[PDB]
DNA sequence: TGACTGTATGATGACGATGCTGAC
DNA sequence: GTCAGCATCGCATCATACAGTCA
């Protein structure tokens, strides 16, 4: 059967909802942004934005408004979801604890009813005494909003105007008054009703009916000192109150339809408009007073601000700062001048936020990191069309790289405080040391007085009370400054060697032989205190004093060889406190104890690179929450230092790591470097907050990237990318792309903006070909705005556009493959297309054209016309398999470099998605569901093995293995089909059975196999099998992986308990949220494990885990594990987190 | 005016048209102006492509209902090449009931007026399974599958027995039992979700059962024959009986019973044949016995959205014509019984199969072929919606493309 | 003695297959 | 003979008329 695992990798970046107000307090201004299932909250600051809480939901946010009931201390948030769960939320902070509290919830609806096309709309009214909802045509849902009902009972009432465009509640009215625009055969009109909850029905509104426009799409309720509503359609924006009416038709509008508004000044003096082309509009209403004072209106003004990202949401803040929420591109903080710049434009961009969606295509490619690479590339679409490169971990670059063999350790320092930083670097070879002064990028050696050459030290660097310390292997040394001499120098009785060390700013230990000897620092001398014996040879040491500097430590960290144990010690009394023996014969290396955000931590990191970690309390010095994790094999060293507003802890290995903390749990982010050994924190004034690497072969030095879990590089195209693939042998990408064009009236089209393609270094242009359009083509120029499709060749390193190929006039590029075929060693770029004409709704002609790339010229080879649109194509056993309209044709590539059609499959309505494994073929149809073909090595034809009988409108398709098939559907659902393993009859073995169902809440555009995670290196076998990634329309990236029957049943009951304590937000049941739900049916999930729910176990409190585990004996099997599972399941959930 | 300016858009992209017939065509205009003659090249270039609206959906810009409406014009187009008839299989004593196989796209079942059922599946060339009845009062009225295992089916016969019987012939108990003679039933429907059965008879009273026993129902649902009953797929909980009265009366079963008690009950002119709940469960397709086809909404069950006049009479020896929704789409399918008296666009008004849009009421397509002039009073699309099976007199017609 | 509802009878409209003649 | 043109037979509704109960 099928047991699957779904987990969110990269959260949706696309901004759905946006709303502003005072949700967290009154003194603060809040920004609330909705990203599909994510609610993110911010506080606006002085030239900045401060994030405070990030809560997810079991739903797609459809309505999101801030409103404050009379008398209510604050500000409540009404949220309505796509499945019609309604909730009123309130913000509460109790010291450290921040949770979102729901005042009232309920899934209002109609049990039956068709959801209107334009979507649902919710309005809460100025006085906050009801919530109006337009869920279905012909009815108007109104929710009486008093805290009671906490269950949100609502009643529907008859709406006889069956077709509403937009509706608003009115300001400054004696009674609750609705203002909507509906459409009937006489055109569309504005109309008002009084919504009386007495009688639970409408009453005659203050207005008679009007005949607005012919395309009015948005209504805005204008507040006082006025009332009534301004109606913005296209071509013309008009105002409407009882007696008065106002109307302007600025010609700067008809170019693009304006799609969003937002009130700037609370009085309703002026409003911000935004269109589909990212143009920003001011809208001013100038008021009037007769006599001493009255109130009236005198036309409008629009002044045209400038250009931003494509606004799906607009909201003003204060001091000319507007936040723009974009689904099709990056969201922006933007600043509004009173003075245009060179281009005109009062608009200037403050900050930009990365937005991945809509991801129309993605591909996993293994660049750079040679062995595995990890990178995931994807697409942005439109004017904000781009490639996004996504990779796990953090990277750094080497500015200066002088070769250097065989080091051990290295240290910074600065003698002069007046500059205030650390210079004159030092590194030690085997047996000796070398000093290197800093100036610019040049290092070398030079000579410094008093620095000891004949001996190697384990300590260096500047130290307090203006001095340097350097402790060698034969003795212990102290350094003076102004004269630069060696005041004080200390040896051990028998002239023995220094073995195990430690050291710190205000105190040091040096061990020698065994014991610790324990040193202490006085001004410019020593004066040691007491001595030590302990147990035999000691494995390394750390004094680090936990706190600001400090720099005196009441604490001493050490190790052992025989017993193998990182001890902690009191000072100067030592005395063993916590035992903790560790299994294995390996020995502990590189200890430390860190401090970050009040937390109290330590680390110990043995021979395997395996490393242990504790949560602690400094008071008793007692360790707890025992757990270790393992990485690589090579030794780790442990420094620790700062950078901006975080902290860092990081281990050094073949896979150089770093450990922080994120929302009060830890994080392990690797680094991309090959090999690290010794490396040291160097913050120079010619190198602010930087770092130096020492390597076995060279040094390194660089600046370090932004602080995240996932790194994202962005190359904007300024036009829509559609398909992508990788050409390893050309070290570059092929990107199907397009730009919009518009008529020049003088033949041609003269374009719109400089973008991608038009900036290529070489380029080429398609050449007819027959059609046949000849003998008076006879179309028109009508249906303005034209799309020109392109193929782009893009360097994998510089990401500069190498080559641009333009396709035929009126051609659509649909599919693209990179592959080689037959006994032909050349790797090709094959693109399938479709001709798209005004006169025709269904394409009847397309092309399968083959390209080969050599020295920026991009020559063409095949060029083969077909009757139909080639939707999908994919490499198939040295052959090209393609989908042309309703036909599935398999082409063969022959030695005369021509395309030859081997066989056909004619039984489809329209085949859009092709996936292949071995000889098997998975066909996705927009109409008649999924189909599994195979192939016949010596028959050629196409048998039809099995088919799913259940109709599904699919968005993307994929093969998990030989017998399981994954599909994505138009209602944000996932399903899996299987070929019946049971031979038996023919009937059952011709029926794929839907064994998996799961509501994703997102629209999946593309599936691809691959991962961004290294191999192991323990403890292979791996816990899950396979890894399928997917890109969505809202910019989310997820993962699908196979599971064993133990786990699916394990995590399934595990889900159910977790579904008892969460706490929900909105009180939405996880089962309901995950239930398969389309317009026709609602069915539970099954076959699918929500990984997000499982990994969200690590964040509850310890008595909560204990609340599930202590009875998670209610089921857990026998063999060597019971409640010991309580730290298995954390080690199982740790085992999850790492598959992505 | 607006329906021709509300069609090829469909909607997104909002750009293009918008002129509202050129900001009003001076009222039509009077005399010559277009009209529907040149409502031709407009609709000929309607939506621009699909492959670019699909991409607009792939970007999430275009709403789903926009797409599905421009996807059903991708349908209709192929439906205009449905014009050929792959197969036809007959038997004596005339066809009365029709049901598709819920799971399988190639099997269908037909009933007789003589008591004889056929389980016909294709792509097999194996011969259909059969059951032989009484050939007199063995008329089958309302034949439906068994939602559990398909190898069983429910049925309602004129012989007086609403039964559950295998296609292998052997009766698997009985649900309803007359005990007289002069009475029999005309309707039947079941449900997988709410686990029920239902049956309406010719006297106006109806029964409802679980798939196990349970006779919680017999109360008179009106005066004279109950021609048809249908359960709501998305509501379950809801029910609707259409019948001779000139009224459909609905119900929700459950609450409300005590005679003359029923939420809604909407009257008509003339007797009626069909209720037919929608795939979404909200609209009802009532289909009258003279012309006129009606559609109500879930918003106001009392008021119909609009009437579609369409010639389908009643006749003693012509199987009652019931119209039916299409799965997957908002389409309406019905056979035609041409009639000497009405308002008709297209002489000479042959017999054919008609298809309208449920949101408009306009005719989008018609299905006809000579060598088969018979009146098809049953058609009812398969659950995939890729084929049509008409019952036509002694014959069974399979509409596909190929 | 009002009501409601159920009994062997009749006019009737006009589809199918089945079948028989005469008249090409 | 294959094909044209009439009889002939295969419990649906709207309208009459008497009983039958039910209550």
């Amino acid at each position: 059967h099928s047991y699957n695992y779904v987990v969110t990798a990269q959260k949706p970046t696309a901004v759905n909802g946006c709303v502003t107000g005072h949700f967290t307090s009154a003194e603060d201004l809040n920004l609330l942004i909705a990203k599909n299932t994510r609610l993110e909250i911010y506080v606006v600051t002085a030239e900045g934005l401060r994030p405070v809480k990030e809560v997810g939901m079991y739903g797609k946010i459809a309505v999101m408004e801030l409103f404050r009931p009379k008398g209510e201390s604050k500000d409540l948030l009404f949220i309505l979801t796509a499945k019609y769960n309604a909730c009123i939320l309130e913000y509460k902070q109790s010291g450290e604890s921040i949770d979102i509290i729901t005042r009232a919830h309920g899934n209002v609806q109609d049990r039956i009813g068709r959801p209107s096309e334009t979507g649902i709309i919710g309005i809460i009214d100025p006085e906050c005494r009801m919530i109006g909802l337009r869920l279905y045509d012909g009815l108007f849902k109104v929710i009486p909003l008093d805290r009671d009902n906490k269950e949100l009972k609502a009643f529907n009432i008859r709406l006889e105007e069956l077709h509403v465009i937009d509706v608003k509640f009115l300001y400054g009215c004696q009674a609750p008054t609705i203002c909507f625009v509906y459409q009937d055969p006489q055109g569309r009109h504005v109309k008002t009703y009084e919504v009386s909850l007495r009688e639970k029905e409408f009453n005659k509104g203050p207005w008679k009916q009007e005949n607005v426009e012919a395309e009015a799409s948005m209504v805005i309720a204008v507040p006082e000192p006025f009332g009534g509503a301004i109606i913005i359609g296209q071509e013309s924006i008009t105002y409407h109150n009882g007696d008065k009416y106002l109307a302007i038709a600025p010609p700067i509008i008809k170019q693009s339809t304006i799609v969003c508004h937002n009130r700037v000044d609370p009085n309703g003096s002026r409003y911000l408009l935004g269109d589909m082309e990212g143009r920003l509009f001011m809208l001013l209403l100038e008021k009037e007073e007769q006599m001493d004072g009255t109130v009236t209106l005198k036309d409008l003004r629009v002044e045209l601000l400038g250009e931003t990202s494509i606004a799906e949401c607009l909201t003003y803040l204060d001091n000319g700062v507007v936040f723009v929420g974009s689904r099709l591109g990056d969201s922006q903080l933007v600043k509004l001048n009173v003075d245009s710049n060179e281009q005109g434009s009062y608009v200037v961009a403050m900050e930009t936020f990365t937005n991945l969606g809509p991801i129309v295509d993605m591909c996993v490619v293994d660049l750079e990191r040679q062995g595995q690479g990890q990178l995931v590339t994807c697409s942005g679409a439109f004017k904000e069309g781009s490639l996004r490169i996504i990779r796990n971990g953090i990277g750094i670059h080497e500015h200066a790289s002088i070769d250097l063999p065989g080091i051990k350790g290295l240290w910074p320092l600065r003698s002069d405080p007046n500059r205030e930083t650390d210079d004159t670097l030092v590194l030690s070879f085997v047996g000796q040391t070398r000093v290197l002064m800093l100036n610019g990028e040049e290092v070398e050696e030079t000579e410094l007085m008093g620095f000891v050459d004949d001996q190697q030290t384990f300590f260096c660097g500047n130290v307090a009370h203006q001095q340097l310390i350097q402790i060698t292997s034969a003795s212990v040394r102290l350094v003076s400054q102004e004269p630069k001499a060696l005041v004080s120098e200390w040896k051990e009785p028998q002239a023995k060697n220094i073995s195990v060390a430690s050291c710190n700013s205000s105190q040091v230990v040096v061990a020698v032989g065994r014991a610790l000897y324990y040193l202490q620092i006085h001004p410019q001398e020593l004066r040691q205190i007491s001595h030590t014996e302990m147990e035999h040879e000691v494995a390394c040491l750390d004094i680090t004093p936990l706190g600001d500097s400090n720099g005196l430590s009441p604490l001493c960290a050490i190790g052992l060889w025989t017993d193998i144990s990182a001890r902690i010690l009191k000072l100067p009394s030592f005395e063993l406190l916590h035992k903790e023996m560790l299994g294995g014969e390996i020995i502990p290396r590189s200890i430390l104890m860190t401090t970050f955000e009040s937390s109290h931590y330590l680390l110990c990191a043995l021979g395997d690179g395996a490393l242990f970690y504790f949560g602690l309390n400094i008071e008793t010095g007692l360790l707890s929450d025992r757990k270790k994790v393992t990485l690589g094999t090579q030794p780790t060293v442990l420094r620790t230092f700062r950078s901006l507003s975080t902290t860092n802890v990081f281990a050094c290995s073949d896979r150089p790591t770093v450990i922080y903390s994120s929302n009060h749990k830890l994080v392990f982010s690797n680094v991309n470097l090959k090999e690290v050994n010794y490396m040291c924190p160097l913050n120079s004034d010619g190198y602010p907050d930087s770092l130096a690497l020492a390597n076995n072969s060279t040094l390194t030095i660089g600046t370090i990237d932004e602080i995240q879990k996932l790194h994202i590089r962005t190359v904007p195209l300024y036009e829509s990318p559609r398909k992508i693939c990788y050409q390893e042998v050309s070290q570059c990408f092929g990107v199907l792309s397009s730009r919009i064009e518009v008529q020049d009236t003088s033949g041609g089209t003269t374009a719109l903006r400089p973008s991608a393609s038009t900036q290529a270094l070489s380029s080429s242009v398609s050449s007819s070909k027959l059609f046949s359009s000849s003998t008076a083509p006879h179309e028109t120029s009508f249906g303005e705005e034209v799309e020109v499709h392109n193929l782009l060749i893009i360097d994998q390193h510089t990401f500069e556009v190498l080559h641009a190929h333009q396709f035929l006039q009126n051609e659509y590029a649909l599919s693209l493959v990179s592959c080689k075929l037959g006994k032909d060693p050349n790797t090709y770029f094959i693109v399938g297309t479709a001709m798209v004409y005004p006169e025709e709704a269904e394409p009847k002609q397309g092309r399968i054209v083959v390209f080969q790339y050599s020295d920026g010229k991009l020559q063409t080879v095949a060029e083969k016309e077909v009757k139909g649109a080639v939707y999908s194509m994919v490499e198939f056993n040295g052959k090209l398999l393609a989908s042309i309209n309703s036909t599935v044709r398999l082409y063969e590539w022959t030695t005369e470099k021509e395309l030859r059609t081997e066989c056909n499959h004619y039984n489809n309505i329209m085949a859009l998605y092709l996936k292949t494994k071995g000889d098997f073929i998975l066909v996705g149809d927009l109409m008649r569901s999924v189909l599994l073909l195979a192939y016949k090595p010596m028959e050629g034809n196409f048998e039809e093995i099995a088919r799913d009988f259940n109709p599904n409108w699919m968005s993307a398709v994929e093969i998990l293995d030989d017998d399981n098939f994954l599909g994505a559907e138009n209602a944000f659902n996932l399903f899996v089909c299987q070929k019946d393993s049971a031979a038996t009859t023919d009937e059952e073995r011709q029926h794929l059975q839907e064994v998996g169902l799961f509501h994703l809440g997102e629209f999946v555009n593309v599936f691809c196999h691959g991962s961004l995670v290294m191999q192991n290196l323990g403890e292979t076998s791996t816990p899950t099998q396979g890894s399928v990634l997917f890109g969505t329309v809202n910019g989310m990236i997820g993962l699908v992986t196979s599971l064993s029957e133990s786990w699916y049943n394990l995590l399934l009951d595990m889900q159910n308990r977790l579904n008892k304590v969460i706490k929900s937000v909105g009180k939405i049941e996880h089962s309901f949220w995950r239930s398969f739900h389309t317009e026709r049916k609602t069915e539970p999930a099954t076959g699918f494990i929500d990984g997000d729910l499982i990994e969200s176990f690590l964040d509850i409190s310890r008595p909560k885990m204990q609340e599930v585990v202590a009875n998670l004996q209610y089921d857990d099997g026998s063999g060597m594990k019971r409640e010991a599972t309580a730290d298995d399941l954390i080690k199982v959930v740790e085992e999850l987190t790492r598959i992505h | 005016r607006n329906k021709r300016s509300r069609s090829p858009l469909e909607l997104e992209p909002e750009a293009k048209k918008l002129c509202a017939k050129g900001s009003g065509p001076s009222r039509r205009c009077d005399s010559d102006c277009l009209w529907v003659g040149l409502a031709g090249p407009q609709i000929l270039p309607p939506c621009r492509s699909i492959v670019r609206t699909l991409h607009q959906h792939k970007l999430g810009r275009a709403s789903w209902p926009s797409v599905q409406q421009g996807l059903q014009q991708s349908f209709l187009h192929t439906l205009d090449s449905y014009r050929i008839l792959q197969k036809a299989a007959p038997f004596d004593r005339r066809a009365t009931s029709l049901a598709w196989h819920p799971t399988h796209p190639s099997t269908v079942a037909v009933g007789s007026k003589g008591g004889d059922i056929m389980l016909w599946n294709f792509g097999i060339k194996d011969k259909p399974t059969f059951i032989k009845g009484i050939g007199a009062g063995g008329s089958i009225t309302g034949l439906k599958f068994n939602p559990l295992n398909t190898n069983q089916f429910y049925a309602s016969s004129m012989e007086g027995t609403t039964r559950l019987q295998d296609f292998k012939g052997n009766i698997l108990r009985v649900f309803a039992s007359s005990d007289t003679i002069n009475i029999w039933f005309c309707s039947l429907d079941v449900s997988a979700s709410s686990r029920m059965v239902v049956t309406g008879d010719n006297v106006g009273n109806v029964i409802l059962l679980n798939m196990d026993g349970k006779e919680l129902w017999n109360l008179r649902m009106h005066k004279k024959k109950v021609t048809h009953v249908a359960l709501n797929p998305c509501c379950d909980w809801f029910l609707a009986t259409a019948s001779v009265d000139q009224t459909v009366k609905i119900w929700d079963l459950r609450q409300v019973r005590g005679k003359a008690s029923f939420l809604y009950s909407l009257p008509h002119r003339h007797p009626v044949n069909a209720a037919c709940f929608s795939p979404d469960g909200a609209r009802l397709l009532t289909t009258d016995q003279k012309s006129e086809i009606r559609v109500y909404s879930a918003s106001q069950w009392d008021c119909p959205l609009g009437l579609i006049p369409h010639p389908h009479r009643h006749f003693q020896h012509l199987t009652p014509i019931k119209a039916a929704w299409h799965p997957r789409y908002n389409l309406i399918v019905v056979g035609r019984y041409p009639d000497p008296n009405f308002k008709s666009c297209t002489p000479y008004e042959l017999r054919t199969i008609d298809v309208f849009d449920g949101n408009s009421g306009k005719m989008m397509c018609q299905l006809y072929d000579p060598e088969s002039s018979g009146i098809s009073s049953l058609n009812e699309f398969n659950p995939m919606g890729d084929t049509l099976a008409s019952a036509m007199g002694y014959h069974i017609l399979i509409w596909s493309e190929q």
